[PDB]
RNA sequence: GUCUACGGCCAUACCACCCUGAACGCGCCCGAUCUCGUCUGAUCUCGGAAGCUAAGCAGGGUCGGGCCUGGUUAGUACUUGGAUGGGAGACCGCCUGGGAAUACCGGGUGCUGUAGGCUU
RNA sequence: CGUUCAUAGCGACGUCGCUUUUUGAUCCUUCGAUGUCGGCUCUUCCUAUCAUUGUGAAGCAGAAUUCACCAAGCGUUGGAU
RNA sequence: GAAACCUCCCGUGGAGCAGAAGGGCAAAAGCUCGCUUGAUCUUGAUUUUCAGUACGAAUACAGACCGUGAAAGCGGGGCCU
RNA sequence: UAUCCGGUAAAGCGAAUGAUUAGAGGUCUUGGGGCCGAAACGAUCUCAACCUAUUCUCAAACUUUAAAUGGGUAAGAAGCCCGGCUCGCUGGCGUGAGCCGGGCGUGGAAUGGAGUGCCUAGUGGGCCACUUUUGGUAAGCAGAACUGGCGCUGCGGGAUGAACCGAACGCCGGGUUAAGGCGCCCGAUGCCGACGCUCAUCAGACCCCAGAAAAGGUGUUGGUUGAUAUAGACAGCAGGACGGUGGCCAUGGAAGUCGGAAUCCGCUAAGGAGUGUGUAACAACUCACCUGCCGAAUCAACUAGCCCUGAAAAUGGAUGGCGCU
RNA sequence: CGCAAUGAAGGUGAAGGCCGGCGCGCUCGCCGGCCGAGGUGGGAUCCCGAGGCCUCUCCAGUCCGCCGAGGGCGCACCACC
């Protein structure tokens, strides 16, 4: 006999990607190797990000990316994003960049290259810089999905600012007994 | 406690010193016990019943075996007791006749087992005193106070009962 | 089943101890609690206004607010299987500075003294605490008198 | 009277198994790394350690080892804990690799530190994997009771070596 | 058919499966439930910290210069 | 040596009776015009300074009660954990660690902050 | 108490037991059902012995008799309601 | 007159505090007078039951406006449950 | 290791609340009933309540005391220590809080990789044991605490068995063990094992467990305490067992002898104002002290071990069986 | 369906800073210039890097690394303002 809980003895992270798009698996073949034979933690991370869900590698806006390279230090440097770049119509002056992402939506692509930017694929990124030397590995905001507004402490539970699931907001869908103190009470 | 064959142990120990008792008084005890590890336990048990002095308050200074300086003599021990009953405690005084104080102590314990179904933890030995031929009270012992002591060996039942398990000869017990 | 009333079973809890009834001795009030000060709560019968609930008696916590004559004072409270840090307003009377912390600080101050000193010297001193060790080798001298024998003593029925 | 030193170091053996065990016991026993029955460790005594070894009296047998006992354990049953994998200390270059920072570079140094309880005992000992002893050849007097009352449990100070012989 | 009324038997053991976690600590805890007047005032102190900046900057420059003079005298 | 005012801790400071109280104080004390208040200048309020330590107050006294703190009680009672220990049960003994409370017998009987006196 | 005499035979005040031919407690078993009272008939078992065998006891002179033992071999009946 | 009212002395509370009990309370939380309406107007926080939802109950604050007192303060109902 | 909390076991009741025995001391108070008093705190008792020291025994809903086990904090970088700013708060000046800027690293033992968020099924009849504990005469009863089991779980042992004791399972070879065992069934004592005890015409024979008590026993074996005794015993037979004396009370008769208060002297060698038996009552008989034969040791009361008595149920029957001394 | 919310509704509807000037800088009102989604702690990662560590000799000495004391910009997420 041996007292251990085997409850939490398997770990649940992904090894490989669950997708079957051959071009992603090829990338992974490359970065799996790079992330073993090198020391470049970057490669370890890049590789780890290539196994995640579409939810879990969210779209970086051009505008956010612009503002993350402006930052004082990373001038003459490459952006990297293991999801996708999107346009920002609510930004106007677009600096010249150097980016890697799996995708750069058509609009955002035009914008980058018109401004004299540069766009790289991952296999290109590996050739350039196999150690991820000279990079700013960014990410999209993980918490942007509307989904999260529903999680948390359940609504109607004091100091829960938690969007409830309702068919259709308006006068008569919730917002009575339990919110109007007049009607019943409130949280 | 339990048993096997006991020895004697001279345990000595002192409540370990404080600011208020810079050179505390040592105490000594004839423990009888199957080994030094238990001897020392046994020592404490007795000390604490007497003095305010627990193992943690104290130390054992010198625990060591005590050998019989008269092994090859045969001696009559008186031996005083304080066992427990299925009822209340009693005191006794028994006599044994042995070559060693240990021997006689062990030879006591056993007897108490037999004659009173008294387990060891029930028993406290208070003194063991080698004695003269005289002063001995118990005629069990005193029938062995004789110079021309003689006796036959009478219905001398065979052992080696299974060496020859089967055989020709019915045995013979007269010797 | 029992009553969920507030004071239930505080017959000997909020009970001013033998020959300590009557007036709340002023010191009690005129001593000062800041934010971050650690405090052991302990109810008191006489002052009822701002009496803490019976679960928090003996329980000890930190002071996160200070109103004119009260203190908000974060405490822990195990509820079944999930301790809640939680915050209770207590009037000064049912509250004392905990000394638990003072002895740590005393020791910090002693380390920072012994760090400043013994730096110029070169010798690094044992700052850490170290558990109560095995009690060393030593001699016991029994000057002259031999150790006293101790006979176990006979039973006799007293009563 | 030369009252000698109280012992620095004792070897500790879980002598009873892994059912029905009280909750406070079990914690302590797993702080000692005694999760199988008949495992054993070196434990540097001090008030803190001792009071823990009390609380598991009925489950452990323990005492103050010999030098020999140290060697016989460490050579025969001594395995390093190296990248969390249990590993047989076959060669010194395994001990060194992980305790070299401590001036412990060979089998011999490890024993030294365990036996004398040097500065680095914690990390040398930790690095040893809990000693998977056999069942005691010649068995036990009684698994249940304390040594003093005719059993095997509790502190038997010197004698613990006798037990180490039959179980290594 | 009467039935068991209540107990706490297996309850401990469940609690401890997943932990009895001592509730999560943080530096920078909230100012929720803090005697309003107090808060106001500090919020105000906070409000006008940027006023009295140029003075503070200057003071820190003089302190830095005094450190550099002290380090030069040492060396 | 010690007091007064405001105090902290709140009997080692309380209670009972006894002695002793220099100087300064604090008192009792002598008055009712005003202030103020009573059935009553007793209390309270006010104006005083002829007496006096009688009392309060202070210091001490008492094989004093009380309180305070030790010892004893007692390694007693109890008690954590242990055993295919005992015992028909009632219960008990052991191992492992923790350990009280009376009666009884000793010692103690206010310490002290701030401000201002007296003994020049 | 028994003329007297605690104990032939009894036995208060107290107390310790056994038994499951009383009744209670209980609700384990059975509600996709174990035929719900008596009597009749038949067998067997028990002894806590009414009788009979052999015995000890008496406040057994005989007669009748209780008290106790070994003992369950053999019996223990017909009728009115 | 055992009980009326008057007076002196003793009195750690043995009374009283609406009610059950328990806590608490003596130049008071009791009794007696004087004035009064904090038992009013309003944000949130927190406790208690708790799921840590409500209700009720309470605890601290904060802003109004008032009461009382020389004032310090105390009061937003009932000494507390 | 520091530091708080607590009012349970215990203890206490010559400390509060309540409960309660007894005598000492008190016209405290006064009484109700007396006896001696006209009546009288006169004398003498008494019982009522009250009091002074004492004393007997108590408390889940009492308590001065007061453990063990137990519950909180704390054991450093979110910490220490300097410098300066902000404030509409607070304030004689000052506090207190908030901001910047610099300076300082292991801060009890042992162990361990942590943190975190979604979706979420079954479940929400339970039962058993040690210890604690309420109801109840109890219960394989009902109801709680604590841990651990069973339920979900096999395996060795407990003959058999949910829950005991050991130990927790991938498939196997060797070795070893636990708990339990070792006449034979049945693996292992086919040891020249050790010391006792014990005989049962109902022997006994192992956690949970499946069965007995009070009370007895010259059965035996141990202890404990007293005794006895060559100044001549102990048993065994033999000799006497009286006088003051129908002793006093009791007459219904108690001269030792239904009962009861007494309970001494003489002679004594020694006999009780008497153990019984018996008397209406006596009488008569009987039961110490000492001798003779006799001749060294002997007796009593307790106590505890095994054995026995106490001990009765129904199909034939179960230390598991055979059997075992 | 999403890119806007909130309010019963009438309805309203997500920016702030700095600097210089003019109104009394009045922590209020009006005119010019610059920056433009704030800050604190923690934060995978990136960047700089004193310094070593050798080279068959005594020094000079560019190239390549390995590590890196120390310092930075700091995603996402969290806590807080
Ligand atoms: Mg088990
Ligand atoms: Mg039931
Ligand atoms: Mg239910
Ligand atoms: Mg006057
Ligand atoms: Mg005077
Ligand atoms: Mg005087
Ligand atoms: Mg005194
Ligand atoms: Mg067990
Ligand atoms: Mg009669
Ligand atoms: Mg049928
Ligand atoms: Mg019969
Ligand atoms: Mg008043
Ligand atoms: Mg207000
Ligand atoms: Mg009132
Ligand atoms: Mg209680
Ligand atoms: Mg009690
Ligand atoms: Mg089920």
């Amino acid at each position: 006999g041996v007292d251990i809980r085997h409850n939490k003895d398997r770990k649940v992270r992904r090894k490989e990607p669950k997708s079957q798009d051959i071009y992603l698996r090829l990338l992974v073949k490359l970065y799996r190797f790079l992330a073993r034979r090198t020391n470049s933690t970057f490669n370890q991370v890049v590789l780890k990000r290539l196994f995640m869900s579409r939810t879990n590698r969210p779209p970086l806006s051009l505008s956010r990316m612009i503002r993350k390279m402006k930052l004082p230090g990373r001038e003459g440097k490459t952006a990297v994003v293991v999801g996708t770049i999107t346009d920002d119509v609510r930004v106007q002056e677009v600096p010249k960049l150097k980016v890697c992402a799996l995708r750069v939506s058509s609009r955002a692509r035009s914008r980058i290259l018109k401004a004299g930017g540069k766009i790289l694929t991952f296999d290109q990124l590996a050739l350039d810089s196999p150690k991820g030397c000279g990079t700013v590995l960014l990410s999209g905001p993980r918490k942007g999905r509307e989904v999260y507004r529903h999680f948390g402490k359940a609504p109607g539970t004091p100091h829960s600012h938690t969007k409830p699931y309702v068919r259709s907001k308006g006068r008569k869908f919730e917002r009575a007994r339990g919110r109007r103190a007049s009607r019943g009470y409130k949280n | 406690k339990a048993s096997g064959t006991l020895r004697e142990y001279k345990v000595v120990g002192r409540c370990l010193p404080t600011p208020k008792c810079r050179t505390p008084p040592l105490y000594r005890m004839r423990i009888f016990a199957p080994n030094h590890v238990v001897a020392k336990s046994r020592f404490w048990y007795f000390v604490s019943q007497l003095k305010k002095m627990k193992k943690s308050s104290g130390e054992i200074v010198y625990c060591g075996q005590v050998f019989e300086k008269s092994p090859l003599r045969v001696k009559n021990f008186g031996i005083w007791l304080r066992y427990d009953s299925r009822s209340g405690t009693h005191n006794m005084y028994r006599e044994y006749r042995d070559l060693t104080t240990a021997g006689a102590v062990t030879q006591c314990y056993r007897d108490m087992g037999a004659r009173h179904r008294a387990r060891a933890h029930s028993i406290q030995i208070m003194k063991v005193e080698e004695i003269a031929a005289s002063k001995c009270r118990r005629p069990a012992v005193k029938q062995f106070h004789d110079s021309k002591i003689k006796f036959p060996l009478p219905h001398r039942v065979l052992r080696r009962q299974h060496k020859p398990r089967f055989t020709t000869k019915r045995p013979n017990t007269f010797f | 089943t029992n009553t969920k009333g507030k004071r239930r079973g505080t017959r000997y809890m909020f009970s001013r101890p033998f020959r300590k009834h009557g007036v709340v001795p002023l010191a009690t009030y005129m001593r000062i609690y800041k934010k971050g000060d650690i405090v052991d709560i302990k109810g008191m019968g006489t002052v009822q206004k701002g009496m803490p609930h019976k679960c928090y008696h003996g329980k000890t916590g930190r002071v996160y607010n200070v109103t004119q004559h009260a203190v908000g004072i974060v405490v822990n409270k195990q509820v079944k299987g999930k301790i809640l840090a939680k915050r209770i307003n207590v009037r000064i009377e049912h509250i004392k500075h905990s000394k638990s912390r003072d002895s740590f600080l005393k020791r910090v101050k002693e380390n920072d003294q012994k760090k400043k000193e013994a730096k110029e010297k070169g010798t690094w001193v044992q700052l850490k605490r170290q558990p109560a060790p095995p009690r060393e080798a030593h001699f016991v001298r029994t000057n002259g008198k031999e150790p006293e024998l101790l006979e176990p003593i006979p039973y006799e029925f007293m009563a | 009277f030369y009252v000698p030193a109280e012992p620095k170091l004792a070897f500790v053996i879980r002598i009873r198994g892994i059912n029905g065990v009280s909750p406070k016991v079990r914690k302590v026993l797993q702080l000692l790394r005694l999760r199988q029955i008949f495992n054993g460790t070196f434990v540097k005594l001090n008030k803190a350690s001792i009071n823990m070894l009390r609380i598991v009296e009925p489950y452990i047998a323990w005492g103050y080892p010999n030098l020999k006992s140290v060697n016989e354990l460490i050579y025969k049953r001594g395995y390093g804990k190296i990248n969390k994998k249990r590993i047989a200390l076959t060669d010194n270059a395994l001990i060194a690799r992980s305790l070299g920072k401590y001036g412990i570079i060979c089998m011999e140094d490890l024993i030294h530190e365990i036996y004398t309880v040097g500065k680095r005992f914690k990390e040398a000992n930790n690095f040893l994997w809990p000693f998977k002893l056999s069942s005691p050849r010649g068995g036990m007097k009684k698994k249940t009771t304390h040594f003093v009352e005719g059993e095997d449990a509790g502190n038997r100070e010197d004698q613990i070596n006798r037990l180490i012989r039959r179980m290594n | 058919a009467k039935s068991k009324n209540h107990t706490t038997h297996n309850q401990s053991r469940k609690w401890h499966r997943n932990g009895i976690k001592k509730p999560r600590s943080q530096r920078y805890e909230s100012l929720k439930g803090v005697d309003p007047k107090f808060l106001r005032n500090m919020r105000f102190a906070k409000k006008h910290n940027k006023k009295g900046l140029k003075k503070m900057q200057a003071n820190n420059a003089k302190a830095m210069a005094a450190r550099a003079e002290a380090i030069k005298a040492l060396v």
